């Protein structure tokens, strides 16, 4: 079992924190917020680095490029912005979605960006030119998450419409629709680090590990509270193999991936833990919470 | 609040 304990609490955002992500090189933590700002922090010591500003309304997601040099954010101003970490410059503003942008990610090569929106579409953008390459009529309700697979050949999307869908990056064809015997909103999805599974959250207090190629649910993770918000979930692979997620009872939940048992609950936040992230090489978890809390917390474990 | 910080309608 892990032994995560609190090391740092990071105050700075003036509204709910919407996402936290460690840079692939392990150096930084990026946070986004309803306060319209992205903030960069030292991953190991929590030391504030810089604020990145530009969006006109709150931000729902931020993501790193594979080389840790760029970030992309999605906002209620209906744009995405591509940022250069070193300079803080907005290199491109991606305009095309007709409603709020909810989620975003680079592909492994960091030459494409995928985005999901309240306009019910998934869009694929060229990073270099900042132009919209494809618009997929993906869902019948807002798109809650989008993620590229290990080689970038596939995109997985999730939606409040209750569906998880797999898309061919090149053609834009819908290759698969995944759903279980109940039809609750799907609030989050991502491929596993090894690329052969997807982890999906639904708003019935349940996380599920799918073999997406076979279309079978392999594992379910329960114990947490999730009926309202699109809470991030993660694979922890640096020490023991865990599943990590936020919860609406104000705690971070950690499960054993294989046994599906709850192995730890991290207490400290004063509001719903909306976002969590796992560091790429060290046993470090970042967590952040909604309007009544406004803080980010860094937890560390020897296992 | 931004979209992710708004609860299920």
């Amino acid at each position: 079992k892990p032994n995560y304990t609190l090391k740092f609490t990071l105050a700075g955002h003036t509204k709910a924190v919407s996402a936290v992500k460690f840079s692939p090189n392990g150096e930084w933590l990026a946070s986004s917020s309803a306060d319209k700002l992205i903030k960069i922090w030292g991953a190991y010591d929590g030391k504030f680095e810089k604020t990145i500003s530009g969006h006109k309304l709150g931000i729902s997601d931020v993501a790193w490029s594979s080389d840790s040099r760029l970030l992309v954010s999605g906002s209620d101003d209906k744009t995405l912005k591509v940022w250069e970490l070193s300079t803080g410059k907005s290199l491109k503003t991606l305009k095309g979605h007709s409603n709020y942008v909810f989620c975003c990610n680079f592909n492994p090569q960091s030459n494409l960006i995928v985005s999901g929106s309240f306009d019910e579409s998934v869009r694929i953008w060229d990073v270099r030119t900042g132009k919209c390459l494809k618009t997929l009529p993906a869902h019948s309700d807002p798109v809650s998450a989008v993620h590229f697979n290990r080689d970038g050949s596939l995109i997985v999307s999730s939606s409040y419409d209750g569906l998880c869908r797999i898309w061919d990056t090149a053609s834009g064809q819908c290759l698969k629709t995944l759903i279980d015997d109940d039809n609750p909103p799907v609030s989050f999805v991502k491929f596993s680090p090894n690329g052969k599974y997807i982890l999906a959250a639904t708003l019935d207090n349940t996380l599920k590990l799918w073999d997406y190629s076979k279309g079978k649910c392999l594992k379910t993770y329960t114990g947490h509270k999730n009926e309202k918000y699109c809470i991030f979930a993660n694979f922890s692979v640096t020490g023991g193999k865990w599943i990590v997620s936020g919860s609406e009872d104000n705690m971070v939940y950690i499960w054993n991936l294989q046994s599906k048992e709850v192995v730890q609950k991290l207490q400290g936040h004063t509001d719903t833990v909306l976002c969590t992230a796992c560091h790429p090489t060290e046993n470090i978890i970042a967590s952040a919470a909604l309007e009544n809390d406004k803080t980010i917390k860094l937890w560390k474990s020897d296992t | 609040l931004c979209s992710r910080a708004r609860p299920l309608v």
